[PDB]
């Protein structure tokens, strides 16, 4: 049982990781796609 | 582990095995021609060997038993891992719940 | 941790103990010292060759056992216990309990601590500790001890501890300043009057 | 509380205890419009059904544990800025505009929320649970006795008072719950402020960008300010700023640094007269080029 | 009914535990 | 028939109540409220704010006129009078003590506030101190134009009496002895709010130079000194030296308008130097 | 203050040392083992008097960054207050990393050494530790290792301030549980 829950968590903390760096590259795009407007 | 649980409902299965060929061999010993005699040997070696090996069997259990004995509540568990991997689920729910909503501002802003 | 320099300052050929004691405390609070607490420093002595067995408020849950030329050992608060357990292998070496007691003042990482020497009832000395902070190898840093110890003492500035005199790379540590305190120790001890 | 249930043949059939039946969660919720004292008014709410039902008493047992905990604290323990505690409550006061409000809520007793906060008082609960069951205590060495590591490595590598204070802290439930707090609006209030100013004027551009590795104490930015279409000249006014629990430390790119406060006047007024020092600085990049 | 000590053995770790017989 | 089940039903409440409090005396509250007797099926009374660290609340029911409830009684105390917060340390409808334990003393606090807001106002007219009612707080000003820092705060706590203070930049070794001068009686106040009026003066101006080459200090030390003229100013004074070009200063004195306790008057000097 | 220990000593044969290690596991707490290797030295110092001072000094070979451990046990004690384990007075020290010269400068002279391997559980405030002793020859090396017996020996501990009563009657009950299996009693030093 201890076993089987761990390797669960460990494959959802990796998802959550790799979800957070491509989130934070796009957010970066975003700022500076929009900071730089006249408006 | 199992085959402990395996071996004894095949030993309830010899249970019922040994009353059938009793009552076979009783079905034998009332009609007036009782010519099998070897047969008849036959079901009166399977009483025997049924018998034996049944009480053989549940007498090694009894032993076995009487050296994993202890009479204490053996408290070890498994909680904390558990509670650890619901944490991780409603986490990734979370950031689903999340994803959605921006999913549709930005799809409400395409469409102009 | 820290390099560290111990010394004397002489009584000044006259006063008493205490007027010398508040003119140093007094200078350091003009410079721009300032209190955190006190301190305290003790020694003793055993024998069937000697050892010498010292505890520091610094450091309050360890011991120093020193030999004059041999290993040191840093143990737990513990070990004068076992020493009490001995009893019959090492006298305790009556009349020969010595204290330093001060208060220790810090002015931007550095650490001063002026103490009075007592023969238990009596004192007849003063010493003078200044640790500095964050440099770990001796003879590095010699030079700002010098510039501060300058500065706040002008005339009896001591220099080069005999304990640097190993002029290899090696890291300073905590059981030099016990050295030193054992040869300042032995020096009132001997000198008297 | 010792937790025991029971077990019966009908095909199988389990007994909880009462005080553990329905569904009890925490919450904490920031707001600003101060409440009254009336706490007594309103009320607050392919596998075998054992599984369900056990585990969701189990998590009715856990919940009271963490409010007894914080509200023993609350009154308790002295601290600044003091907590009120009825019955189910905790009401508290931070800075003078932010109140925060903790609540037990369960469904055995009825007649905008953030889940970071909530999320994190289990784990806190459960770190606190792990010390004294983990292989810290136990000892290498045979002979030694029980006992933490580092308080027995402190004997003969000579450490010393500020160590050793570093090293047996007692920070309890509430403390950290508020620092948390704290940190998450000053940190809300400086965003909601640099973006107000982008928004109002555009004489000088100004832009900012956020870090990607953050902690629940601390975090940064770098804000850079900009004219439209020059901003390969005249780039000589850049701050990387670092907002903390309640101040905020600001360098800048010529060695110099300034720590404001937890007010957003301050931080208003001095990004506005940074940017009546660009104009000068572009007027000198391009009498240059 | 299968035996699962041995007190001769007892007795030489335990004699050679509390002092050395057997080590030297 | 009534008198029978008025009783039986006027008990069964008195007993609730003492075994809430039981119960919490051990969790949180804990030997801060006392219980000093309890007569089963008749009344019991609890104490609060006592001097080991005195205040009684009780209650009762009593034979005549059945038709009455539960009745409390704080007259041995003896709470402030308002048309809101002493109606409501009164009703038990509601069966929890805690939610009256409460209101009792919050309604005590309320008044010990406005009896130091009283103490302020009659040192000097014209002040602007306000106070709170959500939690029980005074916010005092101690310089004129100001904003919600920067302010003494005075917060009382209902468990067990005390004052509470804080001022955002002081130092914590000077507000625990501020805390223990003013929890002994409440007219000390006044003195220590003339000395942080010169506290919030450095502060005001080491922050307004920060921009700029300089160093700040509020102690130069310097022979001569006693035939100079500078042996002549007052004691709340700044040093300000200039970094890019050395041995020159700009000195800053404060004095206390004496027409009115809210403002100061600065006098700004230029000095140079060569112990 | 000063200290006491309270122990039982017992023995088990190495072919049925798994059911042992499975009935510790489920009576002990709920912790993983840790599986030590500690090295092992006697000193003594003989003076003036006919019973010389003995020490012991034990150093972990499998973890890095743990300090030495000196310590000193006296004669048992034949008061009549717990009769049912050795109880005797120990005092343990831990120290930095030159303890073997300081020790040969004050007088000691070193004796026998060996090497021990095995598990150790807790349970309340008893330590059970079960091991293996193994035979130092050509002293300079630890690689040269051979087992002493066929049996490894188990030892149940308790260390408490004077006084303190009822301890040695939770000692044997938790002794009495594993009675089918290991045997343990108390047994004096000598012979």
């Amino acid at each position: 049982r201890n076993q089987q829950l761990r390797t669960l968590q460990e494959e959802c903390d990796r998802k959550l990781i790799t979800l957070r760096d491509e989130i934070s590259i796009d957010l970066y795009e975003l700022e500076e796609e929009y900071y730089s407007s006249s408006s | 582990l199992a085959n402990e649980r395996l071996r004894a409902l095949e030993d309830i299965e010899r249970e019922i095995g040994a009353i059938l060929q009793n009552a076979g061999t009783v079905i034998l010993e009332l009609s007036k021609e009782k010519t099998n005699e070897r047969l008849l040997d036959r079901q009166a070696a399977a009483f025997t060997a049924s018998v034996q090996h049944v009480e053989a069997e549940l007498s090694a259990q009894i032993r076995y038993l009487t050296q994993v004995a202890t009479g204490q509540p053996h408290e070890g568990s498994s909680y904390s891992s558990r509670k650890d991997c619901q944490m991780a689920l409603k986490r990734v729910d979370y950031a689903r719940l999340k994803l959605s909503d921006v999913a549709r501002t930005c799809e409400q802003m395409l469409e102009n | 941790m820290g390099v560290t320099c111990v010394s004397q300052m002489p009584v000044a050929e006259g006063k008493s103990v205490q007027q010398t004691v508040e003119l140093l405390t007094r200078k350091l609070e003009m410079l721009g010292a300032e209190k955190q607490g006190t301190f305290c420093v003790d020694c003793e002595t055993y024998h069937t060759k000697l050892m010498y067995v010292m505890h520091n408020s610094e450091y309050p849950l360890s011991c120093f056992a020193l030999f004059e030329n041999g290993p040191c050992l840093i143990a737990d608060t513990n070990f004068d216990v076992l020493m009490v357990k001995l009893k019959g292998f090492f006298q305790s070496a009556k009349a020969s309990k010595i204290e330093t007691r001060g208060t220790r003042y810090q002015y931007c990482d550095f650490l001063v601590k002026v103490g009075t020497v007592t023969m238990g009832p009596s004192a007849r000395g003063i010493s003078v500790e200044v640790e500095y902070g964050p440099c770990v190898v001796a003879s590095d840093c010699w030079s700002l001890l010098l510039e501060f110890l300058q500065s706040f003492l002008g005339s009896h500035t001591p220099g080069a501890p005999a304990v640097f005199g190993n002029r290899h790379d090696a890291v300073y540590g905590p059981a030099d300043t016990m050295v030193q305190y054992m040869e300042l120790f032995n020096k009132i001890r001997k000198q008297q009057q | 509380h010792h937790g025991t249930f029971e077990v019966i043949k009908n095909p199988l059939d389990v007994q909880i205890p009462s005080d553990l039946e329905g569904s009890a969660y925490i919450k904490v919720s920031i707001q600003k419009q101060a409440p009254d004292i009336g706490d007594l008014g309103t009320v607050n709410l392919g596998s075998p059904h054992w599984q369900t039902k056990l585990e969701a008493a189990q998590n009715v047992l856990l919940c009271k544990e963490i409010f007894a905990q914080l509200s023993r604290e609350a009154v308790q323990i002295k601290s600044q800025v003091p907590h009120i505690v009825v019955k189910n409550q905790i009401i508290s006061q931070p800075f003078p505009s932010l109140q925060l409000s903790i609540s037990l809520c369960h469904s055995s007793n009825d007649k905008d929320h953030l889940y970071v906060l909530e999320h994190n008082l289990h784990l806190l609960i459960r770190e606190f649970h792990k010390q004294t069951l983990s292989s810290i205590m136990m000892p290498h060495p045979a002979s030694a006795p029980f006992g933490h590591k580092r308080m027995r490595l402190s004997g003969p590598q000579a450490f010393d008072k500020n160590e050793i204070n570093s090293l047996q802290s007692s920070e309890g439930l509430l403390e950290k719950i508020i620092k948390q707090a704290k940190h998450i609006f000053l940190r809300s209030r400086a965003a909601a402020t640099i973006d107000s100013l982008a928004s109002r004027i555009e004489d000088p551009q100004i832009q900012a960008h956020w870090s990607n590795i953050n902690d629940v104490y601390e975090s940064s930015v770098k804000v850079l300010i900009t004219s439209q279409g020059y901003e390969q000249i005249c780039k000589s006014i850049q701050l990387q700023l670092n907002i903390g629990v309640e101040q905020i430390r600001v360098v800048h790119r010529d060695g110099r640094v300034i720590t404001l406060s937890y007010q957003e006047q301050e931080l208003q007024d001095f990004l506005l007269s940074q940017m009546s020092q660009h104009q000068v600085h572009a007027v000198q990049q391009l009498a240059k080029v | 009914n299968k035996q699962t000590f041995n007190p001769t053995d007892t007795n030489a770790l335990v004699a050679a535990v509390a002092f050395g017989k057997g080590l030297s | 028939m009534y008198n029978c089940l008025h009783s039986f039903c006027l008990s069964l409440q008195l007993e609730v109540l003492h075994s809430q409090t039981l119960m919490l005396i051990r969790e949180r509250w804990g030997d801060l409220v006392q219980v000093e007797r309890y007569h089963a099926g008749k009344c019991l009374s609890l104490s609060v704010w006592n001097q080991q660290v005195v205040h009684k609340v009780t209650i009762k029911i009593d034979e005549n006129d059945v038709s009455k409830p539960l009745q409390i009684f704080h007259d041995p105390p003896l709470p402030a009078s308002d048309s809101k917060l002493v109606e409501r340390a009164m009703k038990i409808d509601h069966l929890s003590i805690e939610k009256l334990l409460i209101d009792s003393v919050h309604a005590r606090a309320h008044q010990k506030l406005q009896e130091l807001k009283a103490i302020l106002r009659g040192f000097n007219a014209n002040e602007n101190s306000s106070i709170e009612t959500a939690l029980p707080a005074l916010v005092v000003p101690i310089l004129e134009p100001c904003g919600n820092s920067e302010c003494l705060h005075i917060f009382v706590d209902l468990h067990s009496g005390m004052f509470q203070l804080m001022l955002y930049g002081l130092d914590q070794a000077t507000l625990d002895d501020m805390e223990k001068s003013v929890n002994d009686d409440m007219k000390r106040i006044i003195p220590w709010i003339q000395q942080l009026k010169f506290w919030l003066g450095q502060q005001r101006c080491k922050q307004s130079i920060k921009h700029l080459p300089t160093i700040s200090s509020e102690t130069l030390q310097l022979s001569n000194y006693s035939t100079h003229p500078i042996g002549n100013l007052s004691k709340n004074k700044l040093f300000i030296k200039l970094t890019r070009l050395p041995q020159y200063y700009i000195v800053v004195e404060m004095l206390e308008v004496p027409n009115k306790p809210t403002q100061l008057s600065y006098k700004y000097y230029f000095m140079s130097v060569n112990p | 203050i000063n200290m006491m220990e309270y122990l039982l000593q017992g023995s088990v044969l190495d072919h049925s040392l798994e059911s042992l290690i499975h009935r510790l596991r489920g009576l002990c707490d709920n912790m993983e083992p840790e599986t030590f290797l500690d090295h092992e030295m006697v000193f003594l110092l003989k003076g003036q008097q006919a019973s010389p001072f003995v020490l012991r000094a034990r150093r972990s070979m499998d973890r890095a960054g743990a300090p030495w451990h000196l310590r000193y046990l006296g004669q048992p004690e034949m008061g009549d207050k717990n009769r049912h384990a050795l109880v005797r007075n120990c005092v343990d020290i831990a120290t930095s990393e030159n303890l073997t010269d300081f020790l040969m400068e004050m007088g000691f002279r070193m004796d026998h050494e060996f090497v021990a391997k095995g598990h150790l559980f807790r349970k309340g405030i008893m330590k059970i530790m079960v091991y293996k002793i193994f035979r130092i020859l050509v002293p300079g090396n630890t690689d040269s290792t051979e087992a002493l017996s066929l049996s490894y020996l188990v030892e149940l501990s308790v260390v408490a301030p004077a006084g303190q009563d009822m301890v040695s009657d939770d000692m044997k009950n938790f002794a009495e549980q594993l009675k089918p299996l290991v045997h343990l009693e108390k047994i004096d030093p000598k012979r």
